[PDB]
């Protein structure tokens, strides 16, 4: 066994003393994020159109021109058209009882052009229903079969048909509002908005005042069940070249709004640092980012309805979680967050603790910024609590034992240099050390019985060491930890049944009634241990693949008709089918 | 031609009511508007109200929602306008007026009565 | 109730002379409707839809405006030209009068 060294040091005597470092000021705890109860509202970007219910009244005018052969008939053109019902028959057939006149008299191509149903006299014709489709509003027509001349041999004959088509659509407008397009696909240069009356005449228009009318005190009649209706409304009928519209007035201010309603957080916590508002809500998962100042509605262009889902969302968290236990503390208060959320925050106080330019607002499609925002903070506030903890406790922990180290100094200053300073060294208030030379090649003696005194016997080993292969063998004895002293002065009386194990270099000798029986190694004792386990594993790496539930063309292939693809291949007929180069004389 | 001809009491008691009429001819009294304006000792003039003779819809000026009420006799083809509570200030020359039953460029009193002129004293 | 300033509120004027009368509203409104009253008779309909001309009205007279702001105009003023003139608008509930501009002719 020769993995261990041995070691002499002389006493201890000199300048180089040590002391031990006293206790260090052990960190202070984090204090902790203050927070604000309280009930918010979040608002998005409005991308939803503006929906109303319109009604269409047109006439289809149809002229179609047959010639009559020997043993067929051939169409020879057919004419269609969208004839404009007028005004004064919108109001006083249709609304008033129910008829719609045989004939269509209208300006197209600028000129008044008429046309009579069936080329026989004017009549009044009763709408009746049309037949049903699904997914299909309602709609009432005058006749269901065409006109066609009747034979007259080799000659060419005209027929004209006119029917009255009531149709009910829905209508849409996106912002400025300014236009609307119908359910038929047919765009009115209008704003819904429009009128003659309380203010709406800033509105836009780009039709003629003789084709806009307004009717004050409209009593509309259903055409199916034929009763009257009891409360009046405001109608606006437009007039167009293929059509009259009939929509309601409303005001613009409560109708519309840039913005809508997205979440209604019960639980909204407000914290401030660094110059910032955090808004968390656990309901959600998301931490969304503002500035200090609020936020002033009177920057939103249309924003009335801001304010008014903001007080009844809020009341009503308020009447159902918050009654007994909180109160409201200030009006509520309007925030601007990162990625163009508009907040709308009520903060709360609990019964216990009481004891006292206008601009459009974007909004992102992604929250996952805020939703990383929350798992990232909730991590990271309970990864710093709880390594906090542990640095205050290493702290105190090193601090207190401390004590332990000042009276194992005293009973083995050999020991406790030798494991404070780094180095194995001697050591005798201050403790004073000293440096060992590392000697080896060591040879015991078999012998512990003092010769001399016979009622005596040493207490450790004999050895006998050189400090070079130049120089004597130094005689002296066997101390603690393989220590070499100089003097033989270890001496006790003599006693039955003596029994000894002592660390000699890499393994123990062990010693019978003083006398030398045989080495150990280490590996015969059984080993206890003074350590604590402790088994840390690393968190491993992982790999976070790409993960979508929808590809953008799936998203895109979702519709059952596209718009592009049905234009490419329609107007690539004559290019497959057709001849356009070839010119006849 | 087109003729309002307005007649009415004229002499009339404090903290009493009158009736004044406009009989309608030369048009159809069903399709157009009756209104009826205030005129007092030449300061300005005042609107009422009016009513449509066929839906019986009537809109009024809130200064006379306790003074005026409005109504039609649709076989008589007249319109009335009866005034309660007839206080001094009340003493006005009060005209009826045509209108058309819908709000356009065109839409203007086109047609007017001679006036009934009210007095209110002792 | 929205309020018509009608100024001025007396103008004279010799026949011949070309002369203008304002109308100006507290809010916009979309038309103007004028009207001429003679004394001990009724109003009569005399310009609508602040340009067009009432039936049987001479073409010397003009209007002119948009918003808050209309105007009359006679191109030479005769003597039977002389009443007051009201405008009037019903954009709003209640329908209001001008306070009239009286026309009085020089000798």
């Amino acid at each position: 066994n020769a993995d261990a060294q041995f070691y002499v040091c002389p006493p201890p005597t000199g300048a180089t003393v040590v002391q031990f470092e006293q206790p260090r000021r052990c960190p202070t705890r984090p204090e902790g994020q203050n927070y604000t109860e309280g009930i918010a509202v979040v608002f998005k970007e409005n991308i939803a159109p503006y929906k109303f219910k319109a009604t269409m009244y047109y006439k289809d005018v149809t002229v179609s021109q047959v010639w009559f052969g020997h043993r067929y008939s051939q169409f020879m053109g057919i004419f269609e058209d969208r004839a404009p019902v007028p005004f004064e028959e919108v109001i006083d057939k249709i609304n008033a009882k129910g008829v719609c006149r045989s004939t269509a008299k209208y300006v197209r191509n600028n000129m008044e052009t008429t046309a009579f149903h069936r080329d026989d006299h004017e009549t009044d014709m009763e709408l009746k229903p049309a037949k049903v489709a699904t997914r299909t509003s309602r709609g009432w027509h005058t006749t269901d079969l065409k006109y066609n001349p009747s034979r007259v041999e080799a000659f060419h004959r005209y027929g004209t048909t006119v029917n009255c088509i009531v149709e009910e659509v829905d209508a849409r407008s996106v912002y400025p509002y300014d236009e609307f397009v119908l359910a038929t696909g047919d765009f009115v240069y209008m704003s819904p908005f429009y009128g003659y009356r309380e203010g709406s005449h800033t509105e836009h228009t780009s039709y003629a005042a003789d084709r806009f009318k307004q009717v004050d005190g409209f009593y509309a009649r259903d055409l199916t069940t034929k009763a009257r209706a009891t409360s009046p409304t405001t109608r606006n009928l437009l007039t167009t070249p293929k059509f009259t519209v009939a929509w309601d007035w409303v005001p613009k201010r409560p109708a519309v709004c840039t913005m809508t309603k997205w979440q209604e957080v019960d639980e909204m916590l407000r914290a401030e640092y660094g110059g910032s508002f955090r808004f968390s809500s656990d309901a959600i998962s998301t931490t969304f980012t503002t500035n200090l100042t609020e936020y002033s509605l009177s920057r939103v262009d249309l924003g009335d309805c801001i304010g008014r889902d903001a007080r009844e969302a809020i009341d009503r968290m308020f009447a159902r979680k918050y009654n007994a236990t909180h109160i409201k503390v200030g009006q509520p208060q309007y925030y601007l967050a990162t990625g163009g959320f508009l907040i709308a925050y009520q903060p709360l106080l609990s019964n216990t603790l009481a004891e006292l330019s206008v601009e459009r607002i974007k909004t992102t499609s992604s929250i996952e910024f805020a939703r990383l925002q929350f798992t990232y903070n909730h991590i990271q506030r309970h990864v710093n609590d709880m390594l906090g903890r542990i640095a205050v406790a290493w702290c105190e922990l090193q601090n207190h034992e401390l004590t332990l180290w000042n009276e194992a100094r005293k009973l083995n200053p050999n020991a406790i240099a030798s494991a404070t300073v780094g180095r194995r060294v001697s050591a005798r208030m201050a403790v004073s050390t000293c440096v060992p030379v590392a000697p080896d090649n060591v040879i015991v003696q078999n012998s512990m019985r003092v010769s001399s005194r016979p009622g005596t016997c040493y207490s450790r080993p004999l050895v006998s060491f050189r400090y070079e292969d130049q120089g004597p063998l130094i005689e002296g004895q066997l101390g603690e930890n393989n220590e070499l002293r100089l003097t033989r002065d270890a001496l006790e009386p003599c006693t039955v049944g003596h029994r000894r194990y002592f660390i000699f270099g890499g393994g123990y000798v062990y010693f019978e009634e003083y006398a030398y029986s045989h080495q150990l190694s280490r590996a015969d004792v059984t080993t206890v241990s003074t350590f604590i386990d402790l088994n840390i594993t690393m968190l491993e790496d992982h790999e976070f693949v790409p993960l979508e539930v929808y590809t953008r063309h799936e998203i895109k292939d979702s519709g059952l008709l596209d718009y592009t693809e049905v234009q490419r291949r329609n107007q690539l007929h004559d290019l497959r089918f057709a001849d356009i180069d070839t010119v006849i004389r | 031609e087109v003729q309002l001809q307005q007649s009415g009491p004229e002499l009339v008691k404090p903290g009493a009511s009158v009736k004044i009429s406009c009989k309608a001819s030369g048009y159809t009294f069903a399709d157009y508007t009756m209104h009826w304006v205030k005129q007092s000792h030449g300061k300005s003039l005042e609107w009422i109200g009016y009513i449509n003779p066929y839906s019986l819809f009537i809109d009024s000026n809130q200064k006379f929602k306790n003074k005026a009420t409005l109504t039609v006799d649709n076989s008589s083809y007249t319109a009335y306008m009866e005034l309660r509570s007839l206080t001094s200030e009340d003493s006005a020359v009060y005209y009826c007026a045509r209108f058309p039953p819908y709000y356009g460029f065109d839409s203007h009193f086109d047609y007017w009565g001679q006036g009934t002129a009210l007095t209110v004293s002792s | 109730q929205i309020v018509l300033s009608q100024s001025p509120a007396i103008l004279s004027a010799s026949p011949g002379e070309k002369v203008t009368m304002t109308c100006r509203a507290s809010s916009s409104v979309s038309y103007i409707y004028w009207y001429q009253q003679k004394p001990e008779s009724s109003p009569k309909p005399w310009i609508y839809a602040t340009s067009n001309l009432a039936s049987g009205v001479p073409g010397r007279f003009s209007g002119s405006g948009s918003g808050t702001s209309y105007s009359l105009t006679i191109s030479r003023v005769e003597a039977e030209d002389a009443a007051t003139y009201y405008c009037q608008q019903w954009s709003y509930n209640p329908y209001t009068f001008g306070g009239g501009t009286k026309l009085e002719i020089r000798r």
